[PDB]
């Protein structure tokens, strides 16, 4: 009897620790995407008021990509605009 | 033991997939679309 | 002679405990691993288009 | 279901003068020992029994024996206005008094009177014929008190000895006092108080002034009121036996829900709602509000804090109208809330009991008429804190030998003296050892 | 909804404290006889009866005679307000008496009958505490209350 | 014919009981005097059951109250038909439990188990065919749980070939109403098991919550609160005391709902239940009564069937209705809701029908369920158990009669293995 | 004061987990009835049209 | 004087919240491990479907 | 057979469904204690679209209130056939919007929306046929707005195949009653534009015109609004519980108007309307009726149908009349206002006639349009929402509550967007 009332009480343990564990990744992960959707939805709000020419050409007339010049062609498209 | 760390690597990976530079260019990007 | 078939009927209870809880740990870590990579499939998704269409010139998919 | 009440000392015996004047009110019965013609509240005839037994045709005697060497409060009794309600046999009275002194109370007057005080208790047990429980009244703080009553239950517990003792005891406060031998009484009353008595219930004199100071907006407060509300107290208690309600107890659930240790019966007393006349009719009252009233330390009956420590038992009566239903939501909420903790010992520490009797106010009383009323009593450790703080002053006055000299020509001796202070501090060891 | 939310379930009701100030401590007795001789055993049996001002109760208790047959109970009927009338009974719910439904305190004339759940009691004398009571309130003459 | 045997024991179980003669007494149409008045001969037909004629038509219950306390015989003897029973049965002792197991079972016991067993072979033997007994008693109590468990082992000592219905309120935390509950339960629930045919499982707290939303009270007393309880009561015999088109014995219903003898630990509804002032407003009709009853908030336990599945169910349906319906709605409740039922037995629902439902109604029914949710309650109380023994606690007052520790283990071992079985055939 | 904020602002949070915790357990017994139901629709349905 | 009343009747309700919050947290698991079952019986369903 | 479960929401829409049960009620001719005492026959066969008999002659709505204060519950029991009403369905909260849409649509919903939502369900399931949903509210009040637009989002997804009939009534500047208005208007049709199938737009504007021009009383109180909105809200449904000619469903109603999956905001409007003292001064028939019908000024709403075009519109007649008749009067109207129909769908007008009128009168109309003129009210509502969010006025009480800024951008993209879909087919 101690040997089975053992057994199950490390079972539930490690279901509840997995349980525990997984549902905050999937908070941690969940809250990554709603920042993400808003950033697509919010890209499609603002090219309502965009003239088709900056519709078809939003940038211009080999090494890795740094995290300072990251924004350089929405720099340009807002530049354009103002 | 095994299981566990096993899971740990698994987690990590799943939750560091995508980079804190990332993030943080989503969030700057949002930021800088709002204006 | 009551205690005795309690001790096996204690054997008899003990593999099935054994059995039922294994499998049923098992099955809820496959979901929940096949829901977050479901997630993070949908993440990865989410990267490549904001890259591709406002200033990435470049994507690259992890190894796995 | 008859209980026996014995008073001992100028404490016990004033008590007992509002115990049964209180009584006979509820109960109808004129002060001169018979109920009117006319006029009948009776709930429930044989509703007296568990106090008064009726002789012959029409005339009501009380199941007390008021005793003490002191003899001017006992003719005062005599010659008071309950003249005929007392059989002329239960009031002994010595001839000269304890002064203070346990080991005058206990060995020199106490051999005397204290084998008449026990045949006269023996005749009453056997005009009784279902004797439930010992009522003892007294104070540890003073002589006849100390030495008389421990004698006296001592005797008795050797004599039938399965009985139930519920002893009644006034303690002195950390400020208020009256005398100055009281802490070597206290602690000598005690050392055979908690190997005889079943559950003692603690009583102070400060918190009960403090008590009628803040609620019934007395600023000058005499004994009068602190034995009436005591009285209050104890018809409160006994009204489960007395009278018929929906959830009841008797003496035995006291011993059985209150006692985890068989040294650990010390029992906190608190009483709702004291209210005054003039707010009675202004303020709003039901279970909830006296349930909650009954809980903050303001409005318990000796001084001690029982935040410091964590409830084992409680024990609450109601009387009046009251429904099973609020008195459960106001017990989950009392449970739920946090100020107050309960040990782990015991996940289901309350014990609730249900009377449809309404309390009485006697006439021209500081109590206003209500409805409903709820009595606790309840377990801690506030009250270890109270006996380390007796025996800390005990200790440093026996320190220097001071007032021996009384005891030792008397004829007893210091190891006794030793020996109640051992057990003492063996007693606060136990206390925070349950308290883990 | 008050109950949902937290209210004294006296105040729920209400009109209650007033009578039991009013009056605290008033009772009417009634010693009543009830004649059953016609039935197989027993004989006719004297009661008594209490009158609660303070709820408009009744408590019908029962007198003991001395080496009699009848095993020693104080009390015959529990303190309630009497139905005076048949009602449909729900197997649910128990029926909830209402005053004009129950007796009064002027119902009882002094040689009426009483049917007290099917037993027909008649009630032949009373206190003079009552019967003063009745005197000044329900303006009762002297021949009455004899 | 057949003969039910009631026996009261404790404060709680003799008040249910009164309420449960009440009850029954003014369905087969007697005044409290104890003649009867009733109007179709339905009602006299099946009296022997509950009744004796003795003379001049005057039925005594066939009842045996089972305490300690004089004062709860003057609250039978005063309540509304109180004065029905007869003074012979009122077999009652003068010392008191005072709340203790051991003195309900071993020292007072003693003296008084050989008073009550001879007056219930008195009527044993008065009644021409006994089909079975039934004792409401509470489990938390002494001279409840203690003496009525004594009771049920010199009765099943007796007579080995009977049915035994054990109304018994089990205790919650939530409501709690003394201290050595946990010690009560445990002696009495480790005995019953061996003993007892089958036991009626009920608690306060769900009765509580039933009259709050089901039948929408203000101050719902103990009045309200042993109706419920008695209207289940009178229902269980429906099919014994009024004719059906399916009837349903004691046996019947026990050999359809226990596939293993340690399981009979049944919970129980009742409908319909609605508040007054909804009634004109609600239909009466078999699927709303389904509905309804396969409820969790219509259960009088504190066990929600949710977190468990049934092993088998039965329903005691009574008033003119239609078996098809009945059927169809059985094999709805039973495919819809299937991962609430047990895989390896079929058709774990058991439908029965009466002819005559209860007086100031017109259509009512009875649940009876063998669900394994029921071990949640027994792993509470074997938690407050463990708790209090964890420092033999309040423990002095058991030992100071004759009481050991090994009964002490050997209850808990017995309240594991209940609920390891349970959670077993989850 | 700033601890027993600290703790009272921890309370608050997992009482609205626990609440929103109980509202998906609800909806999820609702989806169990549902999908019950189809269960047994498609079960005859495949026995008719075999 | 009274900060020190202040301060014991702080603490107190300190240790209350403290274990509130416990309550707290073994409520929240026992709602994630009934979520986790539900779900499984939901997944069961579905492919039954 | 077909049903439509009825809800209303806030307090102009509970007292709006107040008065319309009255209506219907005396329509069907039931005495408002539930009981019947009408004459003609043929109310009874179709009341169960509407009404359920719970015991010998008693009938109730099929009806659900839903609020957050006590007052409107109280004024609604307290009016006339207050008592018809089921009281198990008066979900009720407790604390009050506030004229807020964050209270109405995160804080309370949050807490009240599952007990709404399980009654209508319940609802639902106690009939067979469903044929759709009808609530009632308005557009500027917290939980008229709010909690309407949740609990239709979550009929929608738990039905996804049923019709919903929203009587909404919307804000006008030249009548404000409160200031966040285009705050709560602009949220509620956010979601209006996907998860409802037909709004009927009204405001009080042109209802206190009606009853100045043509009506001409003289101090018309919410009373005589709400009476004159149940003739159309009675109308629309008269040909489910009626026999027609040429009977027309929601559905066909539906699929008619509806020319694409965007364009469910329809305008209404009944005839006659008529003073009682130019009553006995005018002829009734279908010509006569046909010009107040399609009169500018009889339109329940302020926008002017001149400056647009119609797509589709549909007539209900009740009474017994000409079907030719009814043709050449609308092929009559087409060809005369031909530039106000729109070009490419030949026939832009749906007719039907049902035979029972509404009593008292023998011959009524009924009016729905869909036309392109409606977005005036559009952009007069989001002229005011930009004019109050340029400078993020009255956003704290939303901010602080749950919802963030582009929630608010997003609302006005789908009011813009929508108003160029009009524009563009125009
Ligand atoms: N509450 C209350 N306490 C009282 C009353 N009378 C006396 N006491 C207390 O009892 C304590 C001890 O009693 P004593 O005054 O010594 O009288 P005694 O107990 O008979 O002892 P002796 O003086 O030797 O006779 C005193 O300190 C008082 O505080 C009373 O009427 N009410
Ligand atoms: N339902 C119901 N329960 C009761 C009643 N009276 C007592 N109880 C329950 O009985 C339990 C305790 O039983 P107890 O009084 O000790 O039984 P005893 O052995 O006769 O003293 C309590 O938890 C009460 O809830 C009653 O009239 N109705
Ligand atoms: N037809 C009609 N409209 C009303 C009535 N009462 C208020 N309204 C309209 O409803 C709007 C206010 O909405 P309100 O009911 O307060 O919304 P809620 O507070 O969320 O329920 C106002 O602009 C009024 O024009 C009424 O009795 N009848
Ligand atoms: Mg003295």
């Amino acid at each position: 009897k101690s040997s089975m009332d053992a057994f199950r009480a490390g079972q539930a343990e490690r279901l509840k620790q997995l349980s525990l564990a997984s549902s905050g990744a999937m908070e941690t992960l969940r809250g990554k995407l709603a920042v993400a959707e808003n950033v697509l939805k919010l890209a499609e709000l603002a090219r309502k008021y965009e003239t088709e020419q900056e519709k078809v050409l939003p940038f211009w007339n080999g090494s890795e990509v740094d995290e300072w010049d990251y924004l350089n062609c929405f720099f340009r498209r807002y530049n354009k605009a103002l | 033991r095994r299981a566990a760390e096993r899971e740990q690597e698994f987690w990590s990976r799943m939750t560091h997939v995508i980079s804190d530079k990332h993030t943080r260019v989503w969030g700057a990007l949002e930021k800088q679309l709002e204006k | 002679k009551r205690i005795t078939e309690q001790f096996k009927d204690l054997q008899s209870k003990f593999r099935h405990f054994e059995l039922v809880d294994t499998k049923k740990y098992k099955e809820v870590w496959g979901m929940k691993e096949a829901d977050v990579a479901a997630l993070v499939r949908q993440l990865l998704q989410a990267d490549k288009v904001l890259h591709e269409q406002q200033l990435g010139w470049d994507w690259r998919p992890p190894d796995d | 279901r008859e209980v026996i009440s014995i008073h001992i000392g100028q404490a016990g015996i004033q008590v007992g003068n509002a115990c049964w004047e209180l009584y006979c009110l509820e109960h109808g019965i004129q002060p001169d020992g018979q109920m009117p013609s006319d006029k009948t509240i009776g709930g429930g005839d044989d509703a007296f029994n568990t106090f008064f037994s009726e002789t012959g045709a029409g005339k009501h005697v009380p199941r007390c024996i008021f005793l003490d060497l002191e003899p001017t409060v006992v003719d005062e009794v005599r010659t008071g206005t309950y003249r005929q309600l007392f059989h002329p046999e239960q009031l002994i009275s010595g001839k000269e008094d304890a002064a203070n002194n346990f080991a005058r109370g206990h060995y020199t007057i106490g051999k005397e009177i204290v084998d008449l005080a026990l045949d006269r208790i023996r005749k009453l047990a056997d005009n009784c014929t279902g004797l439930q429980g010992f009522l003892v009244f007294n104070a540890v703080g003073g002589g006849t008190g100390s030495g008389l009553g421990s004698l006296l239950l001592e005797r008795l517990s050797v004599d039938y000895g399965k009985k139930s003792k519920l002893g009644f005891t006034v303690y002195p406060s950390p400020q208020v006092s009256t005398a100055v031998v009281e802490p070597y009484n206290s602690v000598l009353s005690t050392h055979s108080l908690l190997e005889h008595t079943d559950v003692a219930v603690m009583l102070d004199n400060e918190a009960i002034y403090d008590i009628c100071r803040r609620s019934l907006d007395i600023e000058r407060p005499t004994y009068t009121n602190l034995n009436r509300l005591i009285a209050q107290v104890i018809s409160s208690l006994t009204a489960s036996l007395r009278f018929d309600g929906a959830l009841n107890v008797d003496i035995t659930e006291f011993q059985t829900n209150l006692v985890p240790y068989p040294r650990i019966h010390f029992m906190l007393s608190s009483y709702a709602p004291i209210i005054s006349a003039e707010k009675a009719y202004h303020e709003q009252l039901s279970v909830a509000e006296i349930t909650n009233a009954a809980f903050e330390p303001a409005s318990m009956m000796v001084k001690c804090d029982p935040r410091h420590g964590k409830y084992m038992a409680c024990c609450l009566m109601y009387r009046g109208d009251v429904v099973p239903k609020d008195v459960n939501a106001s017990v989950a909420t009392i449970k739920t809330k946090r100020t107050i903790q309960f040990v782990d010992w015991c996940p289901t520490g309350f014990k609730c009991g249900i009377n449809y009797q309404p309390p009485t106010v006697v006439p021209g009383g500081d109590l206003a008429k209500v409805q409903r009323a709820v009595c606790m009593i309840s377990n801690s450790t506030a009250i270890g804190e109270i006996f380390s703080r007796l025996d800390h002053k005990f200790d440093l006055m026996y320190a220097k030998r001071a007032f021996v000299h009384w005891y030792v020509g008397e004829g007893m001796e210091e190891g006794e003296f030793s020996e109640a202070r051992e057990d003492l501090a063996a007693l606060e060891k136990d206390f925070e050892e349950v308290g883990a | 909804v008050e109950a949902r939310l937290g209210k004294p379930s006296h105040l729920l009701d209400g009109d209650r404290l007033r009578q039991f100030l009013e009056n605290n401590k008033k009772v009417l007795r009634f010693w009543c006889v009830w004649d059953e001789r016609t039935t197989m055993y027993g004989d006719r049996r004297p009661y008594v009866l209490h009158y609660y001002l303070e709820d408009d109760s009744v408590e019908v208790l029962e007198i003991n005679e001395n080496n009699s047959g009848r095993d020693p109970f104080p009390v015959f009927l529990k303190r309630g307000p009497l139905p005076k009338v048949a009602v449909k009974t729900n197997t649910t719910l128990n029926p909830k008496f209402r005053k004009d439904q129950c007796y009064n305190a002027g119902d009882f004339r002094l040689g009426l009958f009483i049917n007290v759940l099917g037993r027909d009691f008649y009630l032949h004398d009373a206190d003079t505490f009552t019967k003063q009571w009745y005197k000044d309130n329900l303006g009762y003459t002297d021949e009455e209350m004899s | 014919m057949r003969e039910i045997v009631h026996i009261q024991g404790g404060q709680c179980g003799n008040q249910i009981g009164a309420k449960f003669w009440e009850v029954v007494s003014d369905e087969h149409g007697i005044d409290p005097t104890g003649t009867y008045h009733g109007d179709s001969d339905l009602q006299l037909e099946r009296i022997n059951v509950y009744f004796n004629e003795a003379t001049g038509g005057r039925y005594v219950p066939r009842a045996i109250l089972m305490d300690l306390e004089p004062g709860t015989m003057d609250s039978v003897r005063s309540g509304p038909y109180g004065q029905i029973f007869r003074p012979d049965n009122f077999v009652f002792g003068q010392t008191g439990a005072g709340n203790n197991w051991a003195k309900g079972h071993y020292t007072e016991g003693a003296e008084l188990i050989d008073s009550v067993l001879d007056v219930v072979r008195k009527e044993a033997e008065s009644c021409d065919c006994l089909q079975g007994f039934q004792v409401c008693h509470s489990l938390g109590g002494g001279t409840g749980s203690g003496m009525g468990t004594l009771l049920i082992s010199k009765i099943r000592e007796e007579y080995p070939d009977r049915m035994m219905l054990t109304f018994s309120v089990v205790p919650s935390p939530k409501v709690s109403d003394t201290v050595v509950e946990p010690y009560n339960a445990t002696l009495s629930v480790h005995q019953l098991v061996e003993n007892a045919d089958e036991c009626m499982v009920l608690d306060n707290e769900a009765l509580y919550d039933i009259c709050f939303r089901t039948l929408k009270l203000t101050t719902p007393t103990f009045g309200d609160l042993n109706h419920l309880i008695s209207a289940v009561m009178s229902g269980i015999t429906c099919c014994l005391r009024f004719p059906g088109q399916l009837n349903a014995d004691l046996r019947k219903l026990a050999v359809n709902l226990i596939p293993f003898p340690r399981l009979h630990f049944f919970m129980v509804g009742f409908t319909p239940l609605t508040s007054r002032g909804s009634q004109q407003y609600r239909a009466l009709t078999v699927p709303e009564l389904t509905q309804q009853m396969w409820d969790a908030k219509n259960m009088m336990c504190a066990a929600d069937p949710r977190h468990g599945r049934y092993l088998t169910a039965s329903a005691l349906f009574r008033g003119r209705m239609s078996t098809k319906e009945v059927d169809e709605q059985m094999l709805n409740v039973q495919n819809k809701n299937s991962s609430y039922f047990v895989e390896w037995i079929p058709n774990n629902v058991k439908s029965s029908v009466c002819d005559i439902p209860p007086k100031g109604l017109k259509m009512s029914a009875t649940f009876i369920g063998n669900s394994t949710a029921i071990q949640e309650m027994f792993k509470r109380v074997s938690e407050q158990f463990t708790a209090m023994f964890r420092r033999k606690a309040f423990l002095h007052w058991y030992t100071g009669e004759g009481m050991d520790e090994m009964e002490f283990t050997e209850a808990e071992s017995n309240m594991n293995d209940l609920v390891s079985e349970y959670q077993q055939y989850q | 004061f700033q601890k027993k904020r600290r703790l009272e602002q921890q309370l608050e949070g997992q009482g609205k987990a626990i609440k929103g915790l109980t509202s998906a357990m609800g909806r999820l017994h609702v989806d169990l009835t549902r999908v019950n139901g189809l269960i047994a629709a498609n079960s005859a349905a495949r026995q008719a049209l075999a | 004087a009274k900060l020190d009343e202040t301060i014991s009747t702080l603490k107190l309700e300190n240790d209350m919240v403290s274990r509130q919050v416990k309550g707290s947290v073994e409520a929240r698991e026992k709602a994630l491990v009934d979520h986790d079952v539900l779900a499984l019986e939901v997944k069961r369903l579905r492919d039954i479907l």
